[PDB]
RNA sequence: AGUCGC
């Protein structure tokens, strides 16, 4: 049948599927096609059409069927790659420290599909049998699919460290003859990125075996996940006394420096930058200070995260959310702004009646000091809602215009 | 007699305005119902500011 | 250019990892209500006769 | 014979099983809730 | 066979309410599956058919049926004498496969009446009543033992119904849970490192971790395996805790022996042609 | 209604303790349908005399 | 509505049989057992009893789909010993361990306790 | 504070908020005037001040969390949430079901959903007291784990403890009221409530008229379903105008009786007969139906996390802890970080401490309580991991899960929108006569629109036969004769 | 509404502890201690009894328990 | 074919003709039958307002004006 | 119409 959704933004939004009958009352979908439909399961409806002849059934099977909608011509990279929870579980699984006993390997082997039936020799024979994570993954990778590079997560170094002779810093993802040689897999390898592993399966071995490869990978990794687990709790949102003092102290340095710029402006000691007015210069300068403050403190928070942390594992895998979210949760929410600029003087020369007239200082006009964990003060709270509204309105307005 | 005007529920012109918790439970009306809205042909019709 | 169609269905969707990528699980009520028109051959005649 | 109709408040049987007006006798109300069937209906506890 | 363990048992502590014990020299899967049996596979008696004659209460009919469906039944008397509805030859229900209850109450007094399981009565002999003082003017009295509260009533309301309880087990509906709670724990010093503590000092030691009695916290042992499983089966009272465990072991034996017989039937009846 | 981006949709500064900051629909009518604050009250009107 | 009757979770269907055995052709000497209307309670235990056996090369089970009561067991043994016999023996062995566990438990309850019944 | 002692005294005295206004200690301020006041946030700040900021204040806030509107006050720690997250909750909270007024058993509302066992939230905001929300709760305190467990719960769905839904978790009763009038209506045509018969009426859909009582309408307690005709109305119509023995049968009157097309199962709750404002014999009949939480029903925590129930597992397979307190919902950990709804997490930890202490918890947004570290500290005194996690065992193979899962109470809502109402399929239905194309809504059992945009997509597919099938042969196919000599159809 | 028989989460019977509970609050207000005396150790059983609202007492006051 | 305001069962003279409204077909009780030109009742059919607006009625291509009082509206 | 769903 062909199954689809509205709005049908592009050809990948409507594709052929085989029915598989189950109990209860909803359409079940293989989690990995969630992205080309852009669905969730937060409550989304989908519609199914059943063709009515052999000519149209042939035309769908041959043209529109999902293993054939994989690499999109929209931008010659895959439309779908490993998503969500499985993707974090694949990161966690390929790390070099993962080891499995004869029982766990046999259980995972049992869930695979094309498994030849020959248990590979464990990477550690003595003192006890142990299989490594990468190794079990190599049973999933088709006939001889072979990538390179695609290490490019936060890890390793921003290009010069690895040339310092290659000391197995473990990030680089090397595969050969369809066998994973080293390095953690992630959004950069498995994602819908042009250079990805899923791209090489399709391009190399043909569409069908790639289709079974998506099925095969998601299933094996999810079972391992079942013994491993994954979570998030306030434990992920907490750093230490030293990070937190340094965060406050760094905000204290930034705020005092703004007061210095205000004093320079009131003293009329300041001069305009070329091509701009004095307010624009003052505003350009305070904005440069509050962003730079924000990024320095965010980079501090990134530095403090322990490696065990669940929160850091979702961003680094490339499952959900970004580095900036960790900043806001741990260190500081940062500047609020409407139409680009800082919160306008909606009152006579003020933002809220709680402030004094003419208070360009960072708090009365926008910038929130606290983190989502510490909570926002009342004013901080309301200014945040102004910044959140821009995001709600823009979604509705943009949706209509692109539609047209 | 010139006409019939709708009464807003539980205002001083409703029958409900003076009664305690006991009379309202007796009359079959929930004491916790906020009132303030018209009843028109069996429909609750609320005006919008 | 766009009209209502027959042989069509709609429900809420939920995830199923045990599912192949090009399969879709479908409720019994929709499977029994929806129909496909098969044509009878001299060999599958016996199976259709069963149905 | 739907000759029941529990009343608005007096709860006495209306007794009407015909075309006459549904005014409960003795009791002024004319809202008449309808009495249960003698029919047996089972509920599994599940 | 020359590799089967010796699975030993030890009872720590026992009450009429719970039974707490330790199993040693066994596999985790055994320890595990036995746990899944205490929940799902111990059969029991609970209301399954409710027929309502009258309901004038301030509550809808299915709601009364539901709450009643959860009322615990003293199956201390062997449920084994009493069959399943499907295997029993009779049409519908019967005295040999079912237990009959009647509830008939009305509030005539100018005082709010409470309807409680003591008002529900066994037509069946007193070997399967509700859990309310049918066996205990317990010198350890709690001036209540009202068992449960089906509904509340004011003057002029009535409730008349009949109900037929059946044997069934936890795999089919939660009313047939024999368990109130079922604790399970093993390797409480995390020696095997089956879970990994980040900052291992923040965790509190369990009631069995008192081995090192030392704050040294979780010594490692790489050659280890799982041993010594700790249990705490707690009964809702619908069945004696000791009896729940013993019936569970038997049900699992009956279930396994049946799979073996079915498998035997695979080569005995219609001989296998695997070779 | 239906095709017009505007600033009377965005929460305005003066809505502090007057109209709930975050209680307006998520559809096309976003921000146009607002919801009164908890402490907010509304003047009933009186003669200036 | 589309929800099965809950008893259909464990009662065998009149046109079905409890276990089914099919050979695997990918490798020599191996088998695939289908257990219908069973769950992890059974599937997981039989896996562990087989892995205890040193003649067994491979043993594993998988429940093909959660909504669907059925498990499959793959077992592979040495050419010198049929895989079917290991399975039958593994159950009997398991039956024996549970029987000894039941006797020791009743006896342990029989130990100087009171209110045992 | 002496004014406060009179306010305590109000419990037996005439002193009131109006007296408080009469002391002149509070004032009313409109938005135009609020521009010119210098307004302190809280007594604390107005006190410490010396050279801290200014000293010219003229008003002060009676409490800053008052800036929230009615629905936003239900949501606890709203300030630890990302701002639009709060807006989605204000919509959904308004969307949940529960008990909506107490006298609801005698109200004939067109459509209602009532929950079985609503609970007041363990974590609360002080404003919620003024909403009588303690009297009419909207949901239930779940034990929740944020884990991935079986991957069924990815992308905003949830794993649920099926035994918990069985022991009666989130069950609801649903009511629909069907209403019908006996209009005298026409000139000579006339309506009657009565049981129709295939001997003497026109209409007679194959649906069963046998459940109708001799009065013309069904009776309470009888089980009804998808094709049952609940009220028997008839319309005597032809009078006899077709001169002369247009008798045969079924000629006296047409059928138009009212029947189930929305409540495809249930019981008759009530049948109520009266006469309406026009003076016609009038009827309302109510059907109660019970919805069990099932795969497809939609739920949400109070911090705008909606998600569908993706599967349900037995209480055997849920993961379990120590005592074996298995979680009722597992919400997927990938949901939190990108939405930043950190407040949901504080609520578990606040919730765990309140339930465990036995005291209901405060979560009113703006206070000096520094509430994250101090809640964590209480929890450690009780004996859990000081920051909430627990060691949960794998429910299947009984093994221990390698890491810890975050678990504790949270108020959850079962929302109005439930799978059993939306599901739909068509396989040749009724046809509308302006277009001879299929119906539009389910109210007329219609098909779905293969829109301008879906069409465009098939072109890009180059599946032309299927495009031709759907925009033609599957909905509205017609044969016309045209003249060859001139292109006109006539 | 009324108290749900048997706590949702784990299964322990609980309706039986409601009437005893209201008597405790009239006595010892220590809600923790009152819950403790009833034997509801584990907190899911405790939230069960702790969070419930006994709506039936309001419902009983409508005149017609007859309809 | 003028002779059937509703009789049209080719094999045997009709007894009654039942309306399977949801499937949109006209069925003949004692054989199979499908004599269709389906119209559940054109008054139900105009109700093609739903998700579209309704109580100003853009779909109102037809006022009623209560003719059964007058001689003809 | 409006409410509302994504
Ligand atoms: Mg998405
Ligand atoms: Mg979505
Ligand atoms: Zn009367
Ligand atoms: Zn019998
Ligand atoms: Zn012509
Ligand atoms: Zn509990
Ligand atoms: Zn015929």
């Amino acid at each position: 049948v062909i199954f689809n959704r509205q709005p049908t933004l592009h050809k990948m939004s409507m594709m052929g599927h085989r029915v598989r009958i189950l109990p209860w009352s909803t359409f079940r979908l293989n989690l990995s096609v969630t992205t080309p439909y852009n669905a969730d399961f937060d409550g989304d409806e989908m519609n199914l059409h059943l063709p009515q002849s052999l000519e149209t059934r042939a035309e769908i099977q041959e043209l529109a069927m999902v293993p054939r909608m994989i690499v999109t011509p929209q931008s010659n990279r895959p439309v779908m790659g490993i998503v969500q929870d499985t993707l974090t579980a694949v990161r966690k699984f390929t790390k070099r420290d993962v080891f499995l006993e004869r029982g766990e390997v046999m259980n995972l082997l049992m869930f695979l599909s094309t498994w030849d039936g020959k248990v590979p020799q464990p990477a550690i024979l003595k003192p006890r049998p142990l299989w490594t994570g990468k190794q079990i993954f190599s049973l999933i990778i088709p006939g001889h699919i072979n990538c390179i590079r695609t290490h490019s997560t936060h890890p390793d170094d921003e290009d010069s460290g690895p040339y310092k002779h290659i000391s197995p810093g473990d990030t680089k993802v090397v595969v050969e003859n369809g066998e994973l040689i080293m390095g953690i897999l992630c959004k950069k390898s498995l994602g819908t990125s042009a250079g990805s592993l899923v791209h090489i399966s399709y391009l190399e071995m043909g569409h069908d075996i790639t289709r079974l490869f998506y099925s095969n990978i998601q299933t094996v990794i999810n079972n391992w996940l079942l013994i491993e687990g994954h979570t998030i709790g306030i434990g992920d949102s907490i750093a230490d006394s030293k990070t937190y003092q340094d965060i406050q102290n760094t905000i204290k340095k930034a705020k005092q420096d703004v007061i210095e710029v205000i004093e320079k402006a009131h003293n009329n000691e300041l001069e305009p930058t070329p091509g701009n007015t004095l307010r624009q210069t003052f505003e350009n300068q305070v904005n440069r200070i509050l962003n730079d403050a924000r990024d320095k403190t965010g980079s501090s928070a990134q530095k403090s995260l322990s490696e065990y942390n669940n929160f850091k594992s979702m961003v680094v895998s490339g499952a959900k959310g970004s580095k900036i979210n960790i900043s806001q949760v741990i260190a500081v929410v940062g500047q609020q702004n409407v139409e680009g600029k800082r919160i306008p003087f909606g009152f006579k020369h003020r933002t809220l009646p709680h402030f004094i007239k003419d208070d360009y200082g960072p708090e009365s006009r926008g910038f929130v000091e606290n983190s989502y964990l510490a909570g926002l003060t009342p004013t901080e709270f309301f200014f945040h809602a102004m910044g959140g509204r821009e995001g709600l309105i823009d979604t509705a307005v943009k949706t209509a215009e692109t539609g047209y | 007699f010139i006409g019939k005007i709708p009464i807003m529920l539980r205002s001083t012109y409703c029958l409900l305005n003076g009664l305690t918790d006991r009379d309202l439970c007796e009359l079959n009306e929930c004491p916790l119902d906020p009132g303030g809205y018209f009843i028109i042909n069996g429909s609750e019709k609320v005006l919008i500011a | 250019m766009g009209k209502r169609v027959d042989f069509s269905a709609r429900t809420v969707i939920t995830p199923d990892p045990n599912l192949s990528i090009d399969q879709v699980g479908v409720p019994r009520s929709i499977a029994a209500n929806m129909t496909f028109a098969e044509i009878v051959t001299p060999f599958n005649i016996d199976r259709l006769q069963e149905l | 014979q739907p000759m029941i109709y529990i009343c608005g408040e007096c709860h006495t049987e209306n007794e009407i099983k015909s075309r006459d007006p549904i005014r409960c006798r003795e009791c002024g109300y004319r809202i008449m809730y309808k009495k249960r069937t003698k029919r047996l209906v089972v509920f599994d506890a599940r | 066979m020359p590799y089967a363990n010796q699975p030993t048992v030890r009872i720590t502590e026992l009450t009429d309410e719970n039974v707490k014990f330790i199993i040693e020299n066994t596999d985790l899967a055994v320890a595990n599956s036995i746990r899944r049996v205490f929940i799902a596979e111990v059969p029991i008696i609970a209301i399954d058919w409710v027929q309502i004659d009258a309901n004038s209460s301030v509550l809808h009919d299915e709601f009364i049926a539901h709450r009643l469906g959860l009322i615990p039944l003293i199956s201390d008397d062997i449920v084994d004498k009493l069959q399943y509805s499907r295997d029993c030859t009779c049409e519908e229900f019967c005295p040999e496969c079912s237990v009959e209850f009647t509830l008939d109450v009305r509030c005539n007094e100018d005082q709010t009446r409470h309807v409680t399981s003591r008002d529900l009565i066994s037509n069946s002999p007193r070997v399967i009543p509700v859990t309310s003082r049918n066996r205990d003017n317990d010198p350890n009295d709690y001036v209540e033992q009202d068992d449960i509260l089906i509904v509340k009533l004011r003057k002029g309301q009535e409730l008349r119904l009949r109900a037929y309880a059946k044997k069934g087990f936890g795999k089919e509906h939660a009313k047939w849970n024999p368990t109130a709670g079922v604790a399970f724990e093993y390797d409480p010093d995390n020696a095997l490192r089956h879970t990994v503590y980040p900052k291992p000092e923040e965790w509190p030691k369990s009631e069995y971790s008192e081995l090192d009695e030392d704050e040294s916290q979780a010594p490692y042992d790489p050659n280890g395996k799982p041993e010594r499983f700790y249990y705490n089966v707690e009964s809702c009272g619908s069945l004696r805790p000791e009896t729940i465990v013993l019936s569970a072991l038997s049900g699992l034996k009956k279930k396994l022996s049946d799979l073996q017989t079915q498998l035997s039937h695979e080569i005995q009846s219609d001989v296998l042609t695997i070779n | 209604r239906d095709g017009k981006l505007a600033k009377p949709r965005q929460l305005h500064n003066t809505l502090w303790g007057m109209v709930c900051p975050a209680e307006t629909p998520e559809g096309h009518a976003v921000g146009l349908v607002k919801n009164l604050a908890l402490m907010a009250y509304i003047s009933v009107g009186s003669q200036p005399s | 509505m589309n929800a099965p009757p809950a008893f259909e979770s464990f009662l065998l269907f009149e046109g079905e049989k409890k276990i089914t055995i099919n050979k695997d052709t990918k490798v020599p000497n191996a088998c695939l057992f289908t257990i219908n209307k069973e769950d992890h309670t059974l599937g997981n235990i039989i896996k562990s009893q087989l892995l205890k056996d040193p003649q067994v090369l491979f043993a594993g089970y998988k429940v093909p789909h959660p909504l669907e009561h059925k498990i499959i067991i793959r077992v592979q043994t040495t050419p010198d010993y049929s895989p079917q016999e290991a399975f039958t023996n593994a159950i009997t062995d398991l039956i024996s361990e549970l029987s000894l566990l039941e006797e020791r438990f009743r006896v342990a309850i029989k130990d100087k306790q009171e209110g045992i019944e | 504070k002496r004014h406060i002692d009179q306010l305590k005294e109000r419990e037996y005295n005439n002193y009131s908020w109006q007296d408080l206004v009469a002391s002149g200690v509070v004032e009313y301020i409109d938005t135009l005037e609020e521009e010119t006041v210098m307004l302190a946030m809280t007594p604390d700040d107005l006190q410490e001040k010396e050279v801290a900021y200014c000293s010219t204040y003229t008003h002060c806030e009676i409490h800053p969390s008052m800036i929230l509107g009615v629905c936003a006050s239900i949501i606890p720690f709203p300030d630890h949430n990302q701002s639009p997250r709060n807006t989605y909750q204000s919509a959904m909270g308004k969307q949940a079901m529960g008990v909506y007024i107490t006298n609801f058993h005698v109200r004939m509302d067109t459509l209602a959903h009532v929950l079985y066992y609503p609970q007041k939230p363990l974590v609360t905001t002080r404003s919620m007291e003024y909403l009588r929300f303690r009297e009419l709760p909207a949901g239930i305190n779940s034990i929740v784990a944020i884990a991935s467990y079986t991957g069924y719960n990815q992308e905003d769905s949830v794993i649920m403890n099926r035994s918990a839904v069985d022991r009666g978790f989130f069950r609801s009763v649903f009511y629909r009221s069907y209403k019908e009038q006996e209009s005298k209506k026409g000139f000579d045509q006339e309506e009657v409530f009565e049981k129709p018969t295939r001997e003497t009426c026109q209409g007679m859909r194959h649906a069963i008229y046998d459940k109708l009582d001799d009065d013309g309408l069904i009776a309470p307690g009888v089980r009804v379903s998808g094709d049952d005709v609940i009220i028997g109305k008839t319309v005597t119509l032809p009078e006899n105008e077709d001169e002369l023995e247009s008798t045969n049968r079924r000629y006296t009157k047409r059928d138009c009786s009212t029947f189930l097309r929305t409540s495809e199962t249930g019981i008759v709750d009530q049948v109520m007969v009266t006469l309406n404002q026009e003076g016609y014999k009038f009827c309302k009949i109510r059907v109660r139906s019970v919805r069990i939480p099932q795969i497809g029903d939609k739920f949400a925590s109070r911090h705008g996390q909606k998600g569908t129930c993706g599967i349900q597992y037995r209480q055997e397979d849920m993961p379990f802890t120590c005592e074996g307190i298995t979680p009722d919902i597992i919400i997927n950990p990938h949901a939190i970080p990108s939405r930043m709804t950190i407040g949901h997490l504080i609520e578990c930890l606040q919730g765990k401490v309140s339930a465990n202490k036995g005291e209901i918890g405060d979560a009113t947004p703006f206070n000096d309580a520094v509430n994250v570290q101090k809640i964590s500290n209480l929890l450690s005194d009780y004996g859990y991991h000081l920051r909430g996690n627990e060691v949960l065992y794998n429910g299947f193979t009984g093994r221990k899960i390698t890491s810890q899962i975050f678990i504790g109470p949270t108020y959850y809502q079962r929302l109005k929108h439930m799978v059993d109402d939306k599901i739909h399929s068509r396989a040749r239905g009724p046809i509308q006569i302006l277009n001879r194309q299929p119906m539009e809504g389910r109210s007329r059992d219609g098909g779905l629109r293969f829109g301008e945009m879906e069409r465009d997509c098939q072109i890009a597919h180059g599946a032309a036969q299927f495009l031709r099938e759907r925009l033609f042969e599957a909905s509205d196919p017609y044969q016309v004769h045209v003249c060859n000599l001139c292109g006109i159809m006539a | 509404m009324i108290i749900p028989v048997r706590c949702f989460t784990c299964g322990k019977i609980v309706g039986n502890k409601w009437e005893a509970y209201l008597g405790l609050l009239q006595a010892e207000y220590t809600e923790g201690d009152a819950l403790d005396a009833l034997g509801l150790k584990r907190y899911c059983c405790r939230r069960m009894l702790l969070a419930h609202v006994d709506l039936i007492e309001k419902l009983l006051n409508y005149a017609p328990l007859e309809k | 074919l003028d002779a059937l305001p509703r009789v049209t069962c080719p094999n045997h003279p009709d007894a009654i003709l039942v309306e399977d409204y949801r499937a949109g077909d006209m069925i003949c009780p004692e054989c199979g039958l499908v004599v269709g030109d389906r119209v559940i009742d054109v008054g139900s059919e105009w109700r093609t307002f739903s998700n579209d607006k309704a109580t100003k009625d853009p779909s109102r291509v037809g006022d009623s004006q209560n003719p059964l009082l007058s001689d003809g509206d």
